[PDB]
């Protein structure tokens, strides 16, 4: 596969909210 | 490279005053070392 | 006497009175709580 | 003002226009766990 | 006419070691990585990256491990190479000639 994305450099992952309806 | 790091002169020389406990051997299968006991 | 044409300094510019000299671990011991460090460069000759 | 207060830090304000018709929330995590690289192939 | 110099030669063994860890690849990923390499107006694009995404942290986790891990191998040699103060510094005060 290719990268095709900057190597991370400190990956700050997303925060989700789920509502339920 | 300007990195935020303390540092303390003892006596007549300049050195650097580490406790790497928080960066590495947290969260980690391997013990931390200079805690060898005495008998 | 105070004979002098440039004379040893320091960074400020206020001539110095002598030198004292002595070992490692009496330097250390006053070096520690005794006395005050006044600079750590000095401005001196070259001839 | 709340923010001013020195206590603000300790929270995060954010706003939530639709929060009056809210039943349930839940949000996620997903820490992971360090580890280090001893040398030997095991 | 007694004085003469004298030169030291010491010299230094390499020693060797390396460093090694683990990383894994499920089926499904290297299959769906199978297909990104001939990626194309196939293949879609939001599985793709979610893909590339995931093994890229997950590379990037086993790659910064080593990087972890080497300032314990050195902090590990450093306690082996190392005297006690109580052992040599009356070593090296009370010893005025040999």
């Amino acid at each position: 596969i290719p990268a095709g994305i900057i190597p991370t450099g400190n990956v700050l992952s997303t925060i989700e909210v789920c509502i339920f309806f | 490279a300007r990195v935020p790091a303390d540092l303390v002169i003892v006596g007549d020389k300049l050195v650097f005053l580490e406790a790497l406990e928080r960066r590495v051997y947290q969260a980690t299968r391997v013990a931390y070392p200079l805690i060898g006991n005495i008998d | 006497v105070m004979v002098s044409r440039i004379t040893h300094t320091n960074t400020r510019g206020r001539q110095v009175d002598g030198v004292l000299v002595t070992t490692a671990t009496l330097k250390r011991q006053l070096l520690q709580g005794i006395l005050q460090i006044d600079d750590t460069a000095a401005d001196v000759p070259v001839t | 003002r709340f923010l001013e207060l020195g206590l603000s830090v300790a929270c995060i304000c954010t706003k939530f226009p639709e929060l009056a018709y809210v039943r349930d929330g839940v949000i996620q995590f997903e820490v992971q766990q360090p580890m280090i690289a001893r040398d030997g192939p095991h | 006419p007694v004085d003469q110099p004298v030169h030291n030669y010491m010299v230094k063994r390499i020693h060797k070691r390396s460093l090694s860890a683990a990383f894994a690849i499920a089926s499904e990923a290297l299959s769906l990585l199978s297909n990104t390499y001939v990626a194309a107006t196939e293949i879609d694009s939001s599985l793709r990256i979610r893909a590339i995404q995931q093994m890229a942290r997950n590379l990037r986790t086993v790659s910064d491990s080593f990087e972890r891990g080497t300032a314990d191998q050195l902090l590990g040699v450093l306690l082996e190479k190392a005297p006690p103060l109580s052992l040599l510094s009356p070593i090296n005060k009370f010893q005025p000639e040999g």
